[PDB]
């Protein structure tokens, strides 16, 4: 898990999407300091094993001067960069031309644009179209469109209104994780259910990807669900990436999760009649929804401690 | 979006 790293630059956003896992908005104040982020980026650029550095938010193009400065710190080290954005900056074709020129010159290998019925009140369809159309001039930047959907807001008209600008662009529609604004602003019956507490053989985490988050903590993946858990990899303010990687690889809970899957934790809760007490829902839109419900409090994580200690003694 | 561990990236 030491070839990729991500930094969440800010919780601030121009949009206020009703599903947002971070409840991002123009008035969000959670963020690491700029100088601290410059130090993280410099360290990641100098690191010999990191190949990709990804930026997310919040909206990373909101303070473009700062994003460009960070990409310029990485440039002499030739690391690959990925960006994700709501594409608000697409409104002006001249701006789109400037940003694609910079992304091309700064080794940005992927740009993901999010557009759907939740983002639509904040960004015009023309802005998204301008970005997607201009991307054809930069075939080495992998362009994708992310569409967050619910049963009542499936983004069918959104895709039709993008017209031919989406031709050649990989589109993925995905359901909601019940975190952040999605917990209170979306009816739970409108969130698709694909998994249940019974299909335990398909309950496996897809893998870890280190994220240095805007709350100043470090998380083992970039799923919306993880940020409401108490699973953090930070032990001190000035912690190296070597130490973050070592902690991830020696975390007993994450080791058991990787090796045994969610059924190991779910069976303990079932045998001890803790499913209702810990508010574990019966159905979920994603395996991450199971993850988030198991570990979103210190009580829940600490409940598993004697079981994980017994697992360590029997297998190590 | 492809695998959940890189969902917001
Ligand atoms: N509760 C949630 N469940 C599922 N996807 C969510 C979510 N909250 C946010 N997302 C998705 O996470 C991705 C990154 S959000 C931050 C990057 C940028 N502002 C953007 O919107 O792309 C987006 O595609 C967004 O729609
Ligand atoms: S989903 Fe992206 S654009 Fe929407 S409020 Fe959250 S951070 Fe901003
Ligand atoms: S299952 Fe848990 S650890 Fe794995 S990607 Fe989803 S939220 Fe992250």
């Amino acid at each position: 898990y030491n070839k990729t790293v991500s930094i969440n630059l800010d919780s601030r956003c121009n949009a206020s999407c009703d599903h947002c896992c971070f409840s991002s908005s123009p008035t969000s104040t959670t963020r690491m300091e700029k100088e601290y982020i410059r130090e993280l980026v410099t360290e990641f650029a100098k690191n010999k094993t990191i190949q990709v550095i990804s930026f997310t938010g919040g909206e990373v193009f909101l303070d473009y001067k700062f994003l460009k400065e960070l990409m310029e710190i990485i440039k002499p080290y030739e690391k690959q960069i990925t960006l994700i954005s709501n594409g608000f900056w697409g409104l002006s074709k001249k701006k789109v031309q400037e940003y694609f020129h910079d992304m091309n010159s700064l080794n940005v290998i992927a740009l993901t644009i999010s557009y759907d019925e939740y983002h639509a009140p904040f960004v015009k369809s023309s802005s998204i179209k301008n970005i997607l159309e201009h991307s054809r001039k930069y075939p080495d930047i992998d362009i994708s469109l992310n569409m967050a959907v619910t049963k009542d807001k499936m983004s069918n008209h959104i895709l039709e209104e993008l017209g031919d600008s989406i031709l050649g662009v990989k589109i993925t529609k995905f359901p909601m994780i019940s975190v952040g604004a999605a917990k209170t602003r979306i009816k739970q019956e409108n969130i698709h259910k694909f998994y249940s507490l019974e299909d335990e053989d398909s309950l496996h985490c897809p893998g870890y990807d280190i994220v240095y988050h805007h709350d100043g903590e470090i998380y083992p993946c970039a799923s919306p669900a993880i940020f409401e858990t108490k699973i953090t990899l930070r032990e001190e303010y000035n912690q190296s990436f070597e130490r973050t990687v070592e902690k991830l690889n020696s975390n007993l809970l994450l080791f058991i999760l990787r090796k045994e899957g969610f059924k190991w934790f779910l069976n303990i809760l079932k045998e001890n009649n803790k499913i209702e007490e810990f508010d574990i829902p019966y159905e979920f839109s994603s395996i991450c929804g199971v993850c988030g419900s198991l570990f979103n409090s210190a009580e829940k994580i600490n409940y598993f401690y004697p079981y994980m200690e017994k697992y360590y003694n029997e297998n190590f | 979006k492809s695998k959940e561990n890189r969902w917001i990236l």
